[PDB]
């Protein structure tokens, strides 16, 4: 009497929202929010450095 | 090697009862099928009953009289007979079955009218 | 909108499977456990069973028993790991409920005079949220995002496959005539029988009771049950069928979505200042995390779990200092000259 047993692995379907992600990071850039006042000319700005 | 030793055989009158017990030297009943077989003098062995974790079977020639029961903790199998007839006289063997086949040495059972 | 979700499960049937623990020993129970999944936070557990729930019936399980379909109200069932559980909702072969912790799960119901009960040793672990390791859900506190199972049964991106039902032997159908071996299939369905009593014989009696010669004892014949419809889940206790081993896939209920949860909030520690020194008196109700860090390039980060009241003294320089207590927001401080 012969029995074939087969098994394999897939991903849990609950982790569509809760899953760890790997990442490669490099080439950092800086940005700045500022409030400037020169000659009573007041402004709020977003600028790349 | 695996050893099966039966016990409880003897001589009784017609309509009587007997209890056979076969014990194994190791813990082997969980992975093996246990079977009771009878060898009438001058005839090939025939099945009396088989048992496993999933249940038991009893042959029609003995159905309604013989019952097969296993006891794993004590490493023993027990066969209960009632209303014994003279035709039931034979050498009863307890067989361990599975990856390998091991045969009991047999026990003499006789029933007299 | 509920009935369109509900309808797709009308193409399957309940079935038996082996549970190692009975009320006595190991059985082929009708309420067998396919698997248990517990990944939420508040202990809500989804369970996969061998019976159906809701069959357009509100609160009732539909199960199989020796080929006979039966149904019972859902209030007749109980379950527990160690302490009693609480049912929530069910759909298809799945049941979402509220349960406590424990390494095993037992579930059980009572027939007219028979108690069916099966248990399995699958871990049921509670998952607290936040930095406080509480045990049972509290009454109040601040609100945060959390991940929990779905109480509704909406169709989402998760499909599981089903197959044809198998051909399992029915010992009851094979019986004894006066002189032949009897096969009397239940009138209204096809059936097949295999026997080696004579030569090598296989035959498919259809709606006509068949006596069999050349077979003396019923042990020489085996009759199997056939059913074209009522597809079956990819189980392991059930033998597979013939032809492609596959017919389709269908959605799953009670998935892990995002909800809003309250969390316990710890008392305020007692602070004490000093020259480049800060002493703290602590009185935790429950185990809670303190996470402290210097605001410099080099952290000396200190993550610790406090469960008993205690006193602790640290040093804070002009370069700053930071600590977070349990679920409270971060605390920043700066030293100066005195």
């Amino acid at each position: 009497n012969t029995q074939v047993s087969k098994a394999y692995v897939m991903k849990s379907d609950d982790c569509l929202a809760d899953h760890a992600e790997a990442y490669k990071a490099h080439t950092a850039s800086v940005q700045a929010f500022l409030n400037i006042t020169v000659g009573e000319h007041s402004i709020v700005t977003t600028v790349y450095v | 090697d695996v050893q099966l030793q039966a016990s409880g055989g003897g001589s009784v009158q017609a309509g009587g009862s007997l209890r056979l017990s076969c014990v194994a030297s190791q813990n082997l009943f969980e992975y093996y099928t246990m079977g009771w077989y009878r060898q009438v003098p001058g005839s090939q062995r025939e099945r009396v009953a088989l048992i496993n974790n999933g249940g038991s079977n009893v042959a029609g020639s003995v159905e309604g009289r013989f019952t097969i029961s296993r006891d794993n903790a004590k490493n023993s199998i027990y066969l209960q007979m009632n209303n014994l007839k003279p035709e039931d006289s034979a050498v009863y063997y307890c067989r361990a079955f599975g990856p390998a086949d091991y045969w009991g040495q047999g026990t003499q059972v006789t029933v007299s009218s | 909108s509920t009935e369109e979700l509900f309808n797709e499960y009308k193409l399957t049937r309940p079935y038996m499977a082996r549970c190692i623990r009975c009320a006595v020993g190991s059985c082929h129970s009708p309420i067998a456990i396919e698997a248990v999944k517990s990944d939420g936070h508040d202990g809500y557990v989804r369970l996969q069973t061998s019976s159906q729930y809701g069959l357009l019936k509100g609160r009732t399980m539909r199960y199989d028993m020796h080929g006979t379909i039966k149904e019972i109200p859902l209030h007749q069932v109980s379950l527990y790991t160690s302490r009693p559980c609480h049912i929530v909702d069910g759909h298809g072969y799945f049941l979402l409920a509220r349960c406590p912790a424990g390494d095993s799960i037992t579930m059980e119901f009572k027939k007219d005079s028979v108690r069916h009960s099966c248990s399995v040793p699958y871990e049921v672990k509670f998952n607290p949220v936040g930095r406080e390791l509480y045990t049972h859900p509290p009454e109040h506190g601040v609100e945060q995002a959390c991940q929990v199972y779905a109480h509704d049964a909406q169709n989402r991106g998760a499909y599981v496959e089903m197959h044809l039902p198998g051909s399992e032997v029915d010992s009851s159908l094979v019986s004894l005539s006066g002189s032949s071996v009897t096969v009397t299939p239940p009138d209204g369905t096809s059936a097949l029988v295999e026997c080696e009593c004579g030569g090598t014989k296989i035959s498919e009696t259809i709606n006509k009771t068949k006596q069999f010669s050349q077979c003396t004892k019923k042990e020489q014949c085996r009759a199997y049950r056939l059913q074209n419809d009522k597809w079956v889940y990819n189980s392991d206790k059930l033998p597979k069928a013939a032809g492609a081993t596959l017919k389709g896939k269908l959605h799953v209920p009670f998935l892990l979505a995002d909800g809003k949860c309250t969390v316990p909030l710890a008392p305020e520690p007692m602070i004490t200042f000093g020259f480049r020194s800060v002493s703290l008196k602590l009185h935790p109700k429950n185990p809670t995390y303190l996470i402290t860090r210097q605001l410099a390039d080099e952290p000396h980060y200190t993550h610790e779990l406090i469960s008993e009241p205690a006193v602790r003294n640290f040093t804070v320089t002009e370069k700053g200092w930071e600590f977070v207590w349990g679920n409270h927001p971060p605390k920043r401080f700066w030293a100066q000259e005195t």
